[PDB]
């Protein structure tokens, strides 16, 4: 709801638009728009070309992995509470979902430990609802 | 019309089966122009059959072909002119032809006739 | 200065029409002058360093 | 290419891999002056979008369109250009003949007043007067109604447009020749234009 | 090199014949009709009719092997109209697109010198 | 009411029907389709109708002496080679000349097409790529013929013209070996027999027989 | 040739290759190394099934690295040079060696390319005076030419290439594509030079022969023992303690331990970030990161464009951020094409 709002030289007309009722009586661009959308996304990607060297592992997943190694996610709960909501939704949607399901199992472990910790209960349950979303 | 709502008439009661094989039973013959012209060899015509050598001879004796002098002489400036020849003797897939008549083309005649001059026509007979 | 000089100078157009002579086509292949308001050498801002006099005005 | 044979299984062999055209068209002098006048807006679509070598023999008063064996692409380009120059020769406007080049189903039809009804002189003058109308009003009415282009020569008349469009224009013109007043034929024009706009 | 046939294109007012013959007009290679290509009675005088006609005629003509054709268009002639119609122009375009080598275009319409009466009457023929 | 529709088999287009070495198979053009029918004593049936397009008629078609491939040329200047096992067109390529004569080798490895312009092209059947294209004579092709042994190194390709001419070519060298002008009209049929002797049926009246060699030894037998 | 034999088993439907018995079985750790190396090379996926690449390698009767060379070089169209390379590797002297090392192209694969090209350039016994000027071996050189014509015939018969005129003949050059295909052959033997003992800090102080101390960590995650190890250049290679060198990574042939307990790489190719990215992408080691201010358009739940920094990695090193058009299927964001 908050996204903003906004010829060939050889014409190709059809037998009804021109006077060709014989071809009418015996009558026998969405893909262009898809390719156009591919072109606009390509324009966005070649537009942004910042070559600043950034880290491989992000801070959130690094802290989550460290919490799973330590078998305690207290620091992860801390940074989760301190996150910005857009960052929360971007990270939760960009979890990794493979066949071992390591990240999802660790996230559920963290939320169980948090609900046992009994602080910001509204936030922990809305985090789990966002995960199920 | 070959439509299903074309009302049938007396018409197509008894047909024939298309088994004549016409352009296999027909035969190609090359014609040739008199020596007065430059490029004599022009085209090939179609004889109905070869069982009748009389048929080939009579059809080719009756043939009246027509060409244009531009293509006959290589100079395309004789575009408007046109001659008619008629074939009169045959010899072995090769025909000898002679002169029969002449004409212009109607586009040239209409482009000649203008609106602020007088036209004069002479109409003679000779031998 | 270059703008107004090319403005006021006498033009020379090429009225060569492709066509009439020979094959003017994609495969392979009549000049008149119109006097301007002044010639480039008849101007009265030559030899003046920083002056632009418009003879059209 | 070199030539060697490879004997496959089952003894099979194995090998490896290894016209210009011209038209001419005349031009009458009364349409040769506008040809010289607006020639520079004629040859660019012929040479750029059609790939058609153009000459003009002013010694024979003709225009020649020759297509090149390698530079051109489409076969029908030559016939399209010939129809283009033919429409301009018959006397249509330049943009309208460009439209004939631009589309593929525009046709040109021609017929005469003595091919409708034999008229003798002064009546023929009044018949062309009734077709033309005061300052081309009836003529441009037929134009705007049926989406066509009408050219009145001395006697011959020319209609450019789609097939059914020039058919309806021919009907209206023939009724005008037989003597229907411009009020009645204008009412019929706005009726046929109403139903044509609705469809 | 090439071989030439004569494509006589009779663009009638309510029909269209595309008759291809050899030189001299004796042997007829192929012949069609507008209605016979398209099964209606309005559409027997259509550009679509002429296009289908010329496509199948060019098929038969290339079958026999004639690469190039001189073309002789024709209107109905007589005391009727004397100019070839949209059907004829459509047939010509369709032949050129079908790819027979077009050699030379003529318009042999029988223009009466001094015609008889026409079918209309004193008030006018049509409408 | 119950209704059993009986359909025509060899109708419409003037192209020859073809069979393999066994009578078990047949391929036939109806006006746009190629019906394949099995003939077996008693249990003659149909296999599958191929339905490329109703517009263009089949110009020619050929089925190899083993029932494995079907090669057909339609009205547009292209050849479609079609697998018979899977029942699927394997390849299709334009030839830019309306082909009318298709001759396959006894072995299923080579098939040659020939049209009206005079140029012929011979294609490999299993892999649809043309080995070589002969410019040929300037006349319209009326017949072709192959000579190939099962395990050999010499292959001959003979073309019978609308002119009274037969051009025999080497295939492993691709040279105009012998140009025999003997007939007066088209060569409707051709043949090559083992020693070499060559037969040519010229449609006017003639059945020519030429003694023949790889070298310049070729006279009228 | 255990990589090729397990390739043969996979292409002929042996799916329990550890459990597959022999009369005399080879080393199981060795065969598992072969599995992981071909999985990295791209003949096999992470779930051990064959690929189209592996089918082509099984039709090829030769080594997997060399057949990878031939496949990618048949794609990028440098067939005579690559067949010279594989034939040579299978079967003033300093002024001449510099002239045929051909600055700037530092890799001795390109040097011996210049050798074989100048050899086919020169006619007879000037051939002999040329090879005595260049201290070569004429017998090895004719071995190169006969083997390269032979492998030309081999890949013609395997029909990976287009052949007209059936008999097979041998015949700027796009150096980026050349080093790219050499990378495709030479993975996983990667190494990356390190500051500051390698650059121009070490221009002191010897005359007429300067030493620029090679300080280069070697990496390969399929070989985690030698992963991230300091290496020094081999002296017979033409990069013997050279300096002022523009690129950063080198793909080598093989490591070997020699005198003063010093390890050395055999032969080198000078490579950078996006060729490593393309080749490891076709392979396996490019484990990607989450995308990332830069926009990440998502067309469909399956398809998106995004800016990802990939990891070449007991640890590996990472690379530039690349824009990538990747698809989500089978529960992972696999990569189709680069930007």
């Amino acid at each position: 709801r908050s996204k903003p709002k906004e010829l060939p030289f050889f014409l190709q007309l059809s037998g009804e638009k021109v006077g060709d009722e014989a071809s009418v009586r015996e009558g026998i661009h969405r893909r262009d728009q898809e390719a156009q959308k591919k072109l606009d996304a390509e324009e966005q990607m070649n537009k942004f070309k910042v070559t600043g060297r950034l880290g491989f592992e992000s801070h959130f997943t690094k802290q989550l992995r460290e919490g799973s190694q330590s078998k305690d996610y207290s620091s992860l709960l801390a940074t989760l509470i301190n996150f910005s909501p857009a960052a929360v939704d971007l990270e939760i949607r960009s979890l990794n979902s493979f066949e071992p399901f390591d990240e999802i199992v660790w996230f559920i472990d963290a939320l169980t430990q948090g609900l046992k910790s009994n602080k910001n209960f509204e936030l922990y349950e809305t985090f789990m609802s966002l995960l199920f979303k | 019309a070959v439509g299903k709502n074309k009302r049938l008439s007396k018409g197509k009661k008894g047909q024939k089966k298309r088994v004549v094989d016409p352009f296999t039973r027909k035969e190609w013959f090359d014609i040739k122009a008199p020596s007065t012209f430059e490029n004599r060899n022009v085209g090939k015509t179609l004889v109905n059959k070869s069982t009748g050598l009389k048929s080939a001879s009579d059809a080719l004796k009756g043939r009246v072909v027509e060409v244009c002098l531009a293509d006959l002489q290589g100079s395309e400036d004789h575009s408007f002119r046109k001659i008619k020849l008629r074939v009169d003797e045959v010899q072995g897939k090769n025909l000898l032809t002679n002169f029969h008549g002449m004409d212009f083309t109607t586009d040239k005649l209409r482009s000649m006739v203008r609106k602020w001059q007088t036209l004069i026509e002479a109409n003679v007979t000779v031998k | 200065k270059k703008r107004v000089i090319d403005d006021e100078d006498d033009k020379e157009v090429d009225t060569t029409l492709p066509g009439w002579g020979e094959w003017a086509g994609a495969g392979s292949k009549f000049i008149k002058k119109v006097k301007g308001v002044v010639n480039k050498d008849k101007r009265r801002d030559k030899n003046l360093q920083n002056v632009i006099i418009n003879e059209k005005v | 290419e070199s030539k060697t044979v490879v004997v496959d299984d089952q003894g099979k062999p194995r090998f490896t891999s290894a016209k210009f055209e011209s038209r001419k068209i005349m031009v009458p002098p009364h349409r040769m002056t506008p040809l010289r006048n607006s020639w520079t807006k004629i040859y660019p679509p012929l040479v750029e979008h059609l790939k058609l070598q153009v000459r003009m023999n002013l010694k024979t008063k003709s225009v020649e369109l020759r297509t090149n064996p390698k530079f051109t692409t489409d076969p029908g380009a030559l016939q399209k250009g010939a129809d283009f120059i033919k429409a301009f020769t018959l006397g249509f406007d330049l943009d309208d003949s460009i439209a004939l080049l631009r589309l593929d189903d525009l046709y040109i039809e021609t017929f005469e007043v003595k091919d409708v009804k034999t008229l003798t002189g002064d009546h023929l003058s009044r018949a062309i007067g009734r077709i033309a109308g005061k300052d081309g009003k009836t003529k441009f009415a037929i134009e705007n109604a049926t989406r066509t282009r009408i050219v009145l020569a001395d006697s011959k008349i020319h209609i450019l447009g789609g097939f059914t469009h020039i058919r309806m224009a021919r009907e209206s013109v023939v009724s005008l020749i037989l003597g229907s007043p411009p009020g009645k034929v204008y009412g019929n024009l706005r009726t046929v234009a109403s139903r044509l706009k609705e469809r | 090199s090439q071989v030439f046939g004569v494509a006589r294109i009779y663009a009638s007012f309510n029909d269209t014949f595309v008759h291809v013959t050899d030189l001299s007009g004796k042997e007829t290679i192929a012949r069609v009709t507008g209605g016979m290509k398209v099964k209606a009675d309005r559409d027997e005088s259509s550009p679509y009719a002429a296009m289908l006609a010329a496509q199948d005629v060019a098929a038969k003509c290339k079958e026999v092997g004639i690469t190039a054709v001189h073309v002789k268009i024709r209107a109905t002639g007589g005391t009727r109209t004397k100019t070839p119609g949209p059907g004829g122009q459509a047939a010509l375009r369709a032949l050129a697109r079908s790819g027979l080598r077009i050699g030379r275009i003529e318009d042999v319409t029988p223009v009466p010198s001094d015609s008889t009466r026409k079918k209309g009457g004193r008030r006018g023929r049509r409408l | 009411y119950k209704g059993i529709s009986l359909n025509p088999i060899y109708a419409g287009s003037s192209a020859v029907a073809t069979v393999s070495e066994n009578g078990k198979i047949l391929a036939t053009p109806v006006l746009d389709e190629i019906n394949i029918i099995d003939l077996t004593p008693g249990s003659r049936k149909i296999l599958h109708k191929i339905s490329n397009e109703d517009e263009q008629e089949i110009t020619a078609l050929k089925l190899t002496p083993d029932g494995q491939y079907l090669t057909y040329v339609s009205q547009a200047q292209l050849l479609k080679i079609f697998h018979l096992k899977t029942g699927k067109v394997v390849r299709s390529m334009k030839i830019s000349s309306p082909s009318y004569i298709l001759d396959a080798d006894s072995t299923s490895t080579l098939l040659a097409v020939g049209g009206t312009d005079g140029s012929i092209i011979v294609v490999d059947i299993e892999n649809g790529y043309i080995t070589h294209s002969f410019k040929g004579h300037g006349g319209t092709i009326s017949s072709l013929k192959f000579y190939g042994q099962l395990n050999s190194k010499i292959w001959l390709l003979a073309s019978g013209d609308t002119n009274g001419m037969v051009k025999v070519w080497d295939l492993v060298k691709r040279k105009c070996l012998h140009t025999l002008q003997e007939h007066t009209s088209a060569v409707r049929g051709l043949d090559i027999i083992e020693v070499l002797n060559l037969l040519s049926g010229g449609r006017d009246d003639i059945i020519n027989l030429w003694d023949f060699n790889m070298k310049k030894k070729c006279k009228l037998l | 040739p255990v990589e090729s034999i397990v390739l043969q088993m996979k292409s002929m439907a042996i799916h329990n290759i550890i459990n597959f018995p022999f009369p005399t079985p080879p080393d199981r750790v060795a065969l598992s190394k072969a599995i992981q190396l071909l999985q990295y090379l791209g003949a096999l996926d992470n779930k051990e099934m064959i690929t189209e690449d592996g089918k082509k390698m099984s039709l090829f009767p030769l080594s997997p690295r060399f057949s990878k060379m031939l496949l990618v070089s048949d794609e990028k169209a440098c067939l005579p040079y690559i067949v010279a390379i594989v034939s040579a590797l299978s079967v003033k002297f300093y002024k001449s060696r510099s002239q045929f090392s051909k600055l700037d192209k530092f890799s001795d694969v390109f040097r011996l390319l210049s050798v074989v090209s100048a050899m086919d350039y020169v006619p007879k016994e000037q051939k002999e005076i040329f090879m005595k000027k260049n201290f070569l071996r004429g017998k090895l050189m004719e071995e190169i030419v006969k083997l390269r014509k032979q492998l030309m015939y081999i890949i013609k018969s395997n029909t990976s290439k287009e052949n007209i005129a059936v008999v097979i003949r041998n015949e700027v050059i796009q150096i980026k594509l050349l080093k790219q295909m050499i990378c495709a052959g030479f993975v996983d033997h990667v190494a990356v030079r390190a500051d500051v003992l390698f650059p121009d800090d070490a221009k002191i102080t010897n005359r007429t022969s300067i030493i620029n101390i090679p300080y280069i960590p070697v990496l390969a995650t399929r070989t985690p023992n030698i992963e991230d190890c300091f290496v020094y250049i081999h002296p017979t290679s033409i990069l013997n303690n050279l300096g002022e060198m523009p690129p950063k990574y080198m793909l080598y042939y093989s490591l070997h331990l020699g005198g003063n307990n010093k390890t050395r790489m055999n032969t080198l190719c000078d490579i950078a970030s996006t060729p490593l990215a393309n080749i490891a992408r076709k392979g396996l080691l490019l484990t990607y990161s989450k995308p990332l201010g830069l926009k990440t358009v998502n067309l469909s739940p399956t398809e998106r464009y995004c800016y990802v920094v990939p990891r070449f990695g007991k640890i590996g090193w990472d690379l530039n951020p690349i824009a990538v058009h990747q698809k989500k299927q089978k529960g992972q964001w696999t990569v189709i094409k680069f930007i």
